[PDB]
């Protein structure tokens, strides 16, 4: 068990890119920190969807030290992955993502606003509440309906 | 006939005011598994002319059959017992996109072993 | 044709399927009005989208898309760059041979072999140099491009 | 020869435009695809001759990577280029040119729109057919009556 997590780090620069999913997939399930370097590194990879994988391991871990490459990968070329981050950056719930995800609300893919809001309502705090005000007074579709909600349920 | 993306959205949707921690677990694999269903043909596609660990890889990719084949029966689950006429709709397009992938796994699985 | 205009307007739908099949019907087409809509669409926030439209823009010929395709070498998904390579195969400028020959350096196999067969369909002196060294160092399907550009071409 | 073939395209690029010309002229005798994209660049060249020799050229090897190009020379400010690339595209025979020579029937000069209708009967198919019962039943002069020899004969 505890060579297993030697096994896929290794696994995480293989030629092949299915072989490097598996990989971040496992290592989010095993919950081991060693990972969390590793797959900070995979947020780079060359497959989308290694990254978004690697995504949802670091939000899996919840290790603070992703939050950074995490809030990076907020401007991904893939919509995909830039909503994987922000589940993650919800799930570590550090602050420091709080602005990125806001920024994030005005991006042009729905999907990634919707993971935006909800990212932030989970986090919470004084400048989530402000910007939750801010969309439901002047926001406008489906980002007003979670704003709205916001209110309702949170305070 | 229906975009992934717009499946998607429609069961987010759903998400917000409806007290269901199943319905994420239920989004989330439907996201993950449509993907690896493209990283699939993608593989297939870079063997090229056809150019495999038994046991190991074979289990990777069959543990993925039972995960594709329940979460056709939990969507079928949430199906039968919602409603809505708009909630069964987006379960229903939903299941027409999973019945697709899980035959893709299959036989991409078929050919990278 | 004659729904050239409809289609470029769908190139910023919310739906990213909607997205794609404009982009591959504008190739298809062959309108010069398509190009400056698809090169923009090679920063689209869909990887799958980007490879359509690189595709498209091979389809098309028109040499205004050389140089955006060869920015889109350093995409950060292989797809779009396998994809933005036989697609500066297909167009034939030889603007694309050193971008090419430098893509010879992918991580990516699956790029490598792409490059190397727009390298072989582009042709020259330049690209005869790049085949007798990827035949020498190369490995996988871009040196079986390379020793097969030697059986063949000559001088 | 091959090696024939380096040295006019790189006379495609000469300062006089008799030797340009006479480049053009000669890969279009030779039909090797390797001067189809520096032909394409030579629609654009700063002397009308070298215009009109170049896509001359450009339909005797039938390459369909210059229909698209063809096309925008379709619009050339020189009736001799526009006449010639409509020869051109109805001797490649891709149907992708058939509603831009539809376009052209409405040219100002008379000899561009004859040879723009022979290139559509060239070409085929029922598009060219729904064209050719427009200009029988609305048209007037030599224009209808090549489009009622047309429906007489179903070519």
């Amino acid at each position: 068990d505890p060579e297993k997590v030697e096994m896929y780090i290794k696994n995480l620069q293989d030629d092949s890119p299915l072989v490097r999913d598996f990989a971040a997939n496992a290592l989010g399930k095993i919950g081991d920190e060693r990972a969390v370097e590793p797959l900070i590194k995979a947020l780079k990879d060359e497959d989308g969807y290694v990254r978004r994988t690697a995504a949802l391991a670091l939000g899996k871990i919840g290790d603070e030290r992703a939050v950074e490459p995490l809030i990076k990968a907020l401007k991904d070329e893939d919509w995909q992955v830039r909503a994987q981050a922000a589940d993650a950056l919800g799930q570590i719930g550090d602050e420091r993502a709080v602005e990125p995800l806001i920024k994030a609300l005005k991006d042009e893919d729905r999907y990634v606003r919707w993971r935006a809001a909800s990212a932030l309502g989970k986090i919470g705090g004084e400048r989530v509440r402000a910007a939750m005000e801010k969309l439901a007074e002047t926001g406008t579709g489906f980002a007003r309906k979670v704003a709205v909600n916001y209110l309702e349920t949170h305070k | 006939v229906s975009s992934f993306q717009d499946i998607l959205m429609r069961m987010s949707k759903m998400q917000l005011g409806s007290s269901s921690e199943d319905l994420n677990g239920i989004i989330t694999q439907f996201e993950s598994l449509k993907l690896y269903r493209d990283s699939l043909g993608e593989a297939v596609m870079r063997m090229g002319d056809l150019h495999n660990r038994n046991g190991k890889w074979r289990e990777q990719l069959g543990q993925k059959f039972e995960e594709i084949r329940w979460l056709i029966e939990e969507v079928r689950h949430r199906l039968k017992i919602t409603e809505n006429s708009f909630e069964q709709i987006t379960f229903m397009q939903a299941l027409q996109l999973l019945l697709e992938v899980e035959q893709e796994i299959r036989t991409f699985s078929f050919q990278l072993i």
